[PDB]
């Protein structure tokens, strides 16, 4: 699956402005992109707190939280059918696309990812702490 | 017994009724003695003269205090302070426990079981707390025939 | 790596938790990354020598602040008309009525009055003037000095010793019960017959004398000829002042019993008799397990031993010498479960039979002493449940344990638990019920309608004792006993003598409010029992959550699913029985200043009427006892308890401050501080500034923490000032 | 009474067992 | 508002009340400031001298007081107040 | 595989709320490389408010 | 940061993922379920922590499983 | 007030009788809760205020108390019907 380019030309959607937005972390370590299309112009409740006038096209909104992103983004998953993808902005320059990785949401199985943090025992057996003192490794990570 | 007067002989179990009395008269000072709110104190009066005449006769013991004093070690002069009162409510406190512990063995076999608990079945409640009355010779009688207690296979164990 | 640089998971942490959790898991040693055995237990080894200097340090300037700014000799010439003198006052906030009422005691300026009871102790132990105590600071400085050496040399490669000898436990019982316990008080024992004895008998025994002045007129003859009872000849007799040549006598070791008859104190001689019996007897004991010669026992054979053949205690205490040998937390909780039963042995010890000379006349010294060493147990106790709770978690092995008494323990945790709750409830219904019904019958005129009893059980372990109040005659009180007449020569003239009088604390008189305040005592002890074996038992899992002991020992909580899981962990079950410590040694304390505080000024009937009832509680002593605390410092002026006025109050800030953190939790404050850091992101010239580490809340176990140390440190300071300006400021 | 010169022992004493302090917690950071 | 050309436009790196002017004292006023201040300058300088001369003249002032300028160095003025029980 | 459908077993898992309960079987899966393929019915619900839940036939007995 | 670890309990339910608010978790094939998927946790570093995903878990013990450990900006849930 | 009432003995004056309308049964020691208020009564000393918003409505009698408690009780029906 090719990830989705970050166009930096869409425009964002009708808002007045907030104070809950974005703060020092944006500047400094991170902040978000949620990039969406839209059938037409409607109002939606701002993560962030407030309400938009979101464009007839496609949509950019800047969040300083990934769960700002997924709150959005299932808003506008059940209430709306719209499908969304949003991006980590990093202060350098870089734009790392997040969600969905493989384009399908995870909440649908796809063939090309992997199982990592699997465990094939289930929680009464894994080991008990006393018999791994003093190591790296913990009773859930082995 | 444990350096306590018995109460018919105690000087200050007795001033403890002079001063009680002596109360509830300077009460009665300020009604008039036909009155309502009259035959009220003049029945506290009576009612304290017949609680001091029923403590000094029972045998109670009296301290430096003068307040009756309950010996609980098992005295065959003092049975009625602890031992025969408790006998009298063990008997209606395993009244209780016998016949709540039996009303949930027969909603325990029943289609709704949690529905009779919310809603308790009175023709079934009544049944058994009649059933109560002979409840040290049900108990007993369970413990010896091993209904009372469950096998600790059958019992939810929380893991160590 | 930053600070702290123990944990690298704390280090990148870019919030305020970072510098927050780095203070408090300093000393969890165990916890840290890249952590090894033998660093584990040489960092444990210096900082116990670490501890060893901070008391010795501690110790030196509490003798130096006695010997340079008390008036230790002029408490010497008059121990009942003398207040003892802590420290002096440099306090730039007095003003001149502060400066004014502070002098006590005869000192040139304002002055802290001791309540320490540490006069008493080295008047007792023989120091007499200021230059024995600073040559006792000055000699405990080099002390501290020698172990901070000491510590540091143990860390040193050359000197670091292997775990090896670190878990050679019979070696270091072998040691300590013959050093530390035996030589020590034999070494005690050669003090109180060579220093405390002359100078309690007025003859000046120290270092320059200490080769000529012999301690008995026969000195180490009848020792070694084998007849001791020359030291046991001529007693100290009832006449005998203490500290003066006239009325002594010569002995050194008696068997006196009871009380010197001035001071209504235990006699020296029979302290110094106790402790060359509890000298001998430890250096016997200290010669029983196996070290390097042979003889003696390996306690692992022991434990494999002691297995009851019928399968009751399953493998019995097979595989124990190793669970305790290995698990820190196991000897540790073992230590503090000791130390508090005798922490509060100390306690119950030296109220009943004051072991000082004039402390028991020095009532609030005594309340303080008491209070001292009954909250110091009461939190010594709950960190021995703790750290069994520890131990289950990241210590206890469940395949080595096999079938043992341990294991056997989880086996059937749950009756435990189940019955501590059945006890509890049992003690709180019967205690309550009580004390509200005496409520009731006190409110509705009628004081005889009270349900009192008498307790007589512990009334005929009194008569067992000796009191002849009760008339219940069957030893010891009775002449026909063969225990009587196995004593009356031989301990019994002191011991009966103290015990029927009635002005001392000796095995005071009890009545139904003291069953009750007694069954309110074990409704403490068997909830906090309740809420700490709760948290040790159920510290591995749960049937709410099996997995407690892959989430470590104090975490949090498991999140709103399954119904609610907070306060799940063992540490917040510890977290809950410090509420209970706190009620059960307020209990116990209040208990002891009441039943002392009418004892003192001669009312014990006030006593025996009142504490039956919870108003007489709260109005005899609760109140009636502060009329002169908080009128410590009024409009009008303040007077010298105005520093325990203001301690009382301030308890009450720091209590209810730590309500701030046990009510209200963590996401309130969290929303808060975020717009609290927007406010300061925009504010004009005020966003110049910057933080590196990220303004959050206080997380969740540190809240409960913080809650838990405010409502101690208001707890613990509302009943200091209380306690000692409710019987410092009416003395009686 | 202690005197004058007594508090100067013990005041350099204390700042000796201070450094000897120091060391220790230097010898426990590493 | 996405730009990728102006990282800084974009994410709120404004100076929202700064200024660009160059200088506004004289050459008089601003020389004055640099001789004297300059003895002030390095951190880990300043932090040694105020700490030592912090130290300094709290305890100069601490003892040179007198009994009107400080309660503490005053001292009692009047008898003792006796407790209760004779001590 | 399993015991039998509509039958009565015992949980011997211990992280299980229903650990030594009567349980009843109402599903058990054929197909191979399942971990736990029986599926129990329980009368009480667990705190998750559920009585659905999938053991192996190792951690069942039959009572 | 936090360590979420999925077991074998589970039985794809998709239920963790749906509940989840930082898009940590994944529904990936498996072998071992009627639904032949199980959950994984891949964007691990994302999470914030708050077992939503064990409060909407149906299996009982929970299959999916969060251990709180090192927090970092991820894992405090911060905007400045 | 109609019936468990001081409030025409409170009426006749009311800077020494104190306002009570509660009487208490002499069952277990609670009589002594019947305390004396004034005007030959025993009963609970009353601080809801209700004796003074009376003798501002104009009531003189008990059995204008009556009329009004039988009226509110009506009334409770009208509300419960409706
Ligand atoms: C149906 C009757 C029944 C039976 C026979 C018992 C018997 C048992 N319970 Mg109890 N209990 C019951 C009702 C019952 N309970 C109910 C209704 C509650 C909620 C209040 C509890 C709450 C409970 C606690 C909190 C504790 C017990 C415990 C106990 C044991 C000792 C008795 C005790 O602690 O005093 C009785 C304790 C009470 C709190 C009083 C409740 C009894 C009510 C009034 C009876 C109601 C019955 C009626 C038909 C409805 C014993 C196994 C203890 C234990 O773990 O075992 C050792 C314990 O810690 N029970
Ligand atoms: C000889 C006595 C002794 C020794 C050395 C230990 C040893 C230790 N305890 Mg323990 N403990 C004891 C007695 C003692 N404790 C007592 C007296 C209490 C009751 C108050 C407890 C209650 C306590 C709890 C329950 C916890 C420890 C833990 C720890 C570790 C230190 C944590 C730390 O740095 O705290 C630093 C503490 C502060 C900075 C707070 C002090 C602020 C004051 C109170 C104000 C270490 C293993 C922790 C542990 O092992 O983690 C798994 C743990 O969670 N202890
Ligand atoms: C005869 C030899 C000897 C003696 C004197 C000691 C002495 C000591 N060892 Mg040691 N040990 C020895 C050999 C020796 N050991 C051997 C051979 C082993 C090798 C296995 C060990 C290995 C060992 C370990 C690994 C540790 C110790 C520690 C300690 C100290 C115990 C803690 C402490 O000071 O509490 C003092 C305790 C007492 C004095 C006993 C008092 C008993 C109760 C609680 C009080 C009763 C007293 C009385 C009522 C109070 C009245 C006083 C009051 C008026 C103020 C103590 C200095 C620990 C320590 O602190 O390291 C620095 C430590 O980490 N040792
Ligand atoms: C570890 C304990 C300790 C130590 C260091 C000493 C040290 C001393 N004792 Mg001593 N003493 C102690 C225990 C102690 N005592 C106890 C246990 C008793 C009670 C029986 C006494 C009673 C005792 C007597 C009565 C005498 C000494 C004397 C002596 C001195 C020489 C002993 C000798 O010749 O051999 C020396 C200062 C002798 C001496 O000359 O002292 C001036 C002397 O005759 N001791
Ligand atoms: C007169 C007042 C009275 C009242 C109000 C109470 C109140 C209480 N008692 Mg108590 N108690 C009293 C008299 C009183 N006690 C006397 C005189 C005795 C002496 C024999 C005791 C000894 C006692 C026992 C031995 C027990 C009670 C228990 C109970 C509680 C629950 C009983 C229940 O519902 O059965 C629940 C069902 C049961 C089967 C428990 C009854 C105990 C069986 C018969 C054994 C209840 C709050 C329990 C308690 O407080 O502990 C938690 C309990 O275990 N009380
Ligand atoms: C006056 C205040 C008070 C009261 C009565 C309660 C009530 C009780 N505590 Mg405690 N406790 C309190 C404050 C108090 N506590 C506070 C401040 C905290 C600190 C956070 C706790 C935390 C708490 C924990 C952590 C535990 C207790 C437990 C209990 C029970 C103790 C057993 C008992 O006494 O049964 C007698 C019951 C009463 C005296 C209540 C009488 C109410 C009557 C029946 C109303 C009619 C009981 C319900 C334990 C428990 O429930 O196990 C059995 C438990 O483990 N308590
Ligand atoms: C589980 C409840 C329990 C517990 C923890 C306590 C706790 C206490 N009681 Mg006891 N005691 C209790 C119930 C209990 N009692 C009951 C039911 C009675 C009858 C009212 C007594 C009557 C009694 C007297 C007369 C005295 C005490 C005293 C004491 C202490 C010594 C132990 C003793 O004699 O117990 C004996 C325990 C029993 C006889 C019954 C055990 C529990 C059964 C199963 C219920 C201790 C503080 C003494 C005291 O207060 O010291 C000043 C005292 O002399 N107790
Ligand atoms: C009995 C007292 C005692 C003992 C023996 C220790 C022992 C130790 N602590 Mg300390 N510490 C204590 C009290 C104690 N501390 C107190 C008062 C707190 C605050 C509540 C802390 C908080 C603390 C922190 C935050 C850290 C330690 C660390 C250490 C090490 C010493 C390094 C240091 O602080 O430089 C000594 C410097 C001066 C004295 C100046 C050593 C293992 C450090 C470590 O690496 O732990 C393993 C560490 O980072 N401690
Ligand atoms: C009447 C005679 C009663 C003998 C009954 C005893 C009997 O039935 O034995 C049962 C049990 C012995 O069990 P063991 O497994 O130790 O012994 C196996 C037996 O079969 C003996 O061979 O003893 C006890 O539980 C001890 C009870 C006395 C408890 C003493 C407490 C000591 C407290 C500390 C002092
Ligand atoms: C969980 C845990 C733990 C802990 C626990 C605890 C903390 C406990 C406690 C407990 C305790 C803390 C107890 C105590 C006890 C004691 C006792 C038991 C005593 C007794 C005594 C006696 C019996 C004596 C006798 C006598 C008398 C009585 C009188 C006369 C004299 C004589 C001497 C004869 C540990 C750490 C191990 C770890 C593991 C887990
Ligand atoms: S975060 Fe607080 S409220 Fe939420 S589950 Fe944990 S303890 Fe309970
Ligand atoms: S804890 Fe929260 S963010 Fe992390 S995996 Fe579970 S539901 Fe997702
Ligand atoms: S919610 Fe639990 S059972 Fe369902 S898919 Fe996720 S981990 Fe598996």
């Amino acid at each position: 699956f090719t990830p989705p380019t970050l166009n930096a030309d869409t425009p964002a959607p009708i808002f007045g402005g907030s104070t809950g937005g974005l703060l020092r972390k944006a500047q400094v370590e991170e902040f978000y992109v949620i990039t969406w299309e839209s059938p037409k112009e409607q109002i939606f409740e701002m993560p962030t707190g407030g309400a938009a006038i979101m464009r007839s096209g496609p949509n950019l909104l800047k969040l300083a939280r990934k769960e700002q992103c997924l709150a959005l983004g299932a808003r506008l998953r059940t209430k709306f059918k719209i499908q969304y993808q949003f991006y980590r902005v990093f202060p350098n320059g870089e734009v790392q696309y997040l969600h969905p990785k493989d384009g399908v949401y995870p909440e649908k199985v796809n063939a090309g990812r992997t199982a990592v943090g699997v465990n094939n025992r289930s929680i009464g057996q894994n080991a008990n702490p006393a018999e791994l003192k003093f190591a790296h490794k913990q009773a859930y990570d082995l | 017994v444990a350096g306590l007067t018995p109460c018919k002989e105690s000087k200050g179990f007795a001033k403890r009724q002079k001063q009680e009395i002596k109360k509830l008269e300077g009460r009665l000072k300020l009604y008039a003695p036909d009155s309502a709110p009259a035959l009220a104190i003049n029945a506290t009066i009576e009612k304290t003269k017949r609680r001091f005449e029923f403590y000094g006769n029972q045998g109670l013991l009296c301290g430096t205090d003068g307040l009756p004093h309950l010996i609980v070690d098992g005295d065959q002069a003092h049975l009625g302070e602890f031992v025969y009162p408790g006998l009298v409510f063990l008997y209606i406190a395993g009244w209780i426990g016998w016949v709540g512990r039996a009303y949930l063995i027969d909603v325990r076999t029943s289609k709704k079981p949690t529905e009779k608990e919310i809603i308790i079945d009175v023709p079934l409640a009544l049944r058994i707390m009649s059933k109560g009355l002979t409840w040290p010779v049900a108990a007993i009688g369970e413990l010896r025939s091993g209904k009372l207690v469950e096998k600790s296979s059958n019992i939810t164990v929380s893991p160590r | 790596s930053r600070f702290p640089k123990f944990s690298r998971g704390l280090s990148q942490d870019p919030t305020t938790r970072r510098i927050w959790f780095g203070i408090a898991t300093a000393h969890d040693f165990e916890s840290h990354d890249d952590m090894t055995e033998e660093r584990l237990y040489q960092k444990i080894f210096a900082s116990h020598f670490g501890q060893l200097a901070i008391i010795f340090l501690w110790t030196s300037g509490n003798l130096f602040h006695v010997a340079w700014q008390g008036n230790f000799e002029a408490w010497g010439q008059d121990p009942l008309h003398v207040r003892p003198i802590a420290h002096a006052i440099w306090d730039p906030h007095f003003g001149q009525p502060a400066v004014e009422a502070f002098t006590r005691g005869g000192a040139s300026g304002p002055v802290n009055i001791a309540y320490s009871g540490v006069y008493q102790w080295w008047y007792t132990i023989g120091l007499r003037t200021n230059q024995d105590l600073y040559g006792g600071s000055i000699f405990l400085l080099f002390v501290s000095a020698l172990f901070l050496i000491a510590g540091w040399l143990h860390l040193q490669p050359k000197w670091k010793p292997s775990v090896s000898w670190f878990k050679n436990a019979e070696s270091r019982l072998n040691h300590h019960l013959s050093g530390l316990f035996g030589v020590s008080s034999l070494a005690w024992t050669g003090h109180l017959v060579h220093v405390a004895i002359p100078e309690s008998r007025g003859e000046h025994v120290r270092w320059n004398n200490l080769l000529t002045a012999l301690p008995h007129p026969q000195g180490l003859g009848p020792f070694f000829a084998g007849q001791w009872n020359v030291y046991a000849q001529n007693p100290d007799s009832n006449s005998h002042l203490f500290g003066t040549s006239e009325g002594a006598g010569t002995a050194i070791l008696t068997f006196l019993g009871g009380f010197h008859p001035q001071t209504q104190s235990l006699w020296l001689t029979d302290m110094a008799h106790h402790h060359l019996a509890i000298a001998v007897i430890f250096i016997i004991a200290g010669h029983m397990y196996r070290t390097n010669f042979g003889i003696g026992h390996s306690m692992k054979e022991i434990l494999e031993a002691h297995t009851p053949p019928g399968g009751r205690l399953g493998r019995g205490h097979k595989g124990l010498y190793d669970t305790i040998n290995n698990s820190l937390h196991f000897q540790l909780g073992l230590a503090l479960a000791s130390l508090g039963v005798i922490t509060s042995l100390v306690a119950q010890h030296m109220y009943s039979l004051p072991p000082y000379a004039f402390l028991a006349q020095d009532f609030t010294t005594q309340a303080a002493l008491y209070t001292h060493h009954q909250y110091i147990a009461g939190f010594i106790m709950t960190g021995a449940f703790a750290h069994g709770a520890i131990f289950f978690i990241r210590d206890y092995n469940p395949e080595q344990n096999k079938d043992n008494v341990l294991a056997r323990m989880l086996e059937h945790k749950e009756a435990i638990i189940s019955h501590l709750s059945w006890a509890s409830l049992f003690l709180g219904f019967h205690t309550l019920g009580l004390y509200v019904h005496n409520d009731v019958m006190l409110a509705f005129g009628t004081p005889e309608k009270q349900i009192l009893i008498e307790p007589v059980f512990a009334q005929w372990i009194q008569s067992a004792h000796g009191k002849a109040l009760y008339g219940f005659d069957v030893l010891l009180s009775s002449a026909d006993s063969p225990a009587f007449n196995a004593g009356q020569t031989l301990w019994l003239p002191g011991w009966l003598d103290a015990i029927n009088n009635n002005s001392n604390s000796l095995f005071l008189t009890i009545g139904p409010g003291d069953f009750l305040v007694h069954h309110a005592i074990a409704l403490g002890l068997h909830t906090t029992t309740l809420i700490l074996v709760k948290g040790a038992l159920d510290a591995r899992g749960s049937k709410l959550m099996p997995d407690k002991k892959e989430f470590g020992y104090s975490f949090p909580c498991d999140g709103p699913g399954r119904g609610g899981t907070c306060d799940i962990s063992a540490w917040d079950a510890f977290y809950l029985a410090v509420f209970w410590m706190l009620n059960t040694i307020g209990w116990v304390t209040f208990y002891w200043h009441w039943k002392h505080i009418t004892l003192w000024q001669g009312n014990v009937a006030q006593f025996n009427e009142s504490s039956t009832y919870l108003m007489g509680w709260l109005r005899d002593y609760l109140w009636l006892n502060s009329s002169q605390l908080i009128n410590g410092y009024n409009p009008f002026g303040m007077n010298s308890l105005s520093v325990w006025a203001w301690m009382f109050l301030f308890g009450h800030l720091v209590w209810a401050t730590g309500f701030m953190f046990l009510i209200s939790w963590r996401g309130y404050w969290q929303e808060l501080i975020e717009t609290l850091a927007w406010a300061h992101e925009r504010t004009p010239l005020a966003n110049l500034v910057r933080w590196k580490d990220k303004p959050v809340a206080l997380s969740i176990v540190q809240a409960r923490l913080v809650g838990l140390a405010h409502f101690s440190v208001g707890y613990i300071f509302t009943y200091a000032a209380f306690l000692i300006a409710s019987t410092s400021g009416k003395f009686g | 009474s202690i005197s004058d010169s007594q508090i100067i022992v013990a005041l350099v004493s204390a700042f000796i067992t201070g450094i000897l302090a120091l060391r220790l917690g230097k010898s426990l950071y590493q | 508002y996405f730009d990728l050309g102006e990282i800084d436009n974009t994410t709120g790196n404004w100076d929202l009340y700064g200024n660009d002017d160059p200088n506004r004292y004289n050459g008089f006023q601003n020389k004055f400031f640099e001789t004297f201040a300059g003895a002030f300058t390095k951190r880990g300088l300043l932090l040694k001298f105020l700490v030592l001369g912090g130290a300094t003249t709290i305890g100069y002032l601490g003892s040179t007081s007198s009994g009107d300028l400080l309660a503490i160095k005053n001292g009692p003025k009047q008898a003792p107040i006796m407790g209760p029980r004779g001590r | 595989i399993g015991p039998k459908r509509g039958s009565i077993v015992k949980v011997l898992r211990r992280e299980s709320y229903w650990f030594n309960d009567t349980g009843k079987v109402v599903a058990v899966d054929q197909a191979p490389g399942v971990r736990y393929p029986v599926v129990v019915r329980f009368d009480k619900v667990n705190y998750a408010g559920v009585s659905t839940n999938n053991y192996s036939p190792d951690e069942l007995e039959q009572s | 940061a936090h360590s979420v670890k999925i077991y074998d309990t589970c039985i794809g339910c998709t239920q963790c993922v749906r509940a989840c608010p930082t898009d940590v978790l994944e529904m990936v094939p498996w072998d071992g379920c009627k639904a032949s998927q199980i959950a994984s946790a891949p964007r691990t570093e994302d999470c914030v922590g708050c077992k939503r995903c064990e409060s909407a878990c149906p299996t009982d013990f929970l299959s999916v499983r969060v251990y709180l450990g090192a927090e970092t900006t991820r894992s405090m849930g911060l905007a400045y | 007030g109609a019936r468990f009432s001081n409030y025409e003995a409170w009426l006749s004056d009311p800077t020494h009788i104190k306002p009570s309308a509660q009487v208490v049964w002499p069952i277990v020691g609670q009589k002594i809760l019947n305390g004396d208020v004034g005007g030959g009564f025993q009963g609970i000393q009353i601080t809801s205020g209700f004796f003074q918003l009376w003798r501002a409505s104009g009531i003189t009698s008990e059995l204008q108390l009556y009329t009004t408690a039988i009226g509110g009780l009506i009334f409770a029906a009208l509300m419960l019907f409706a």
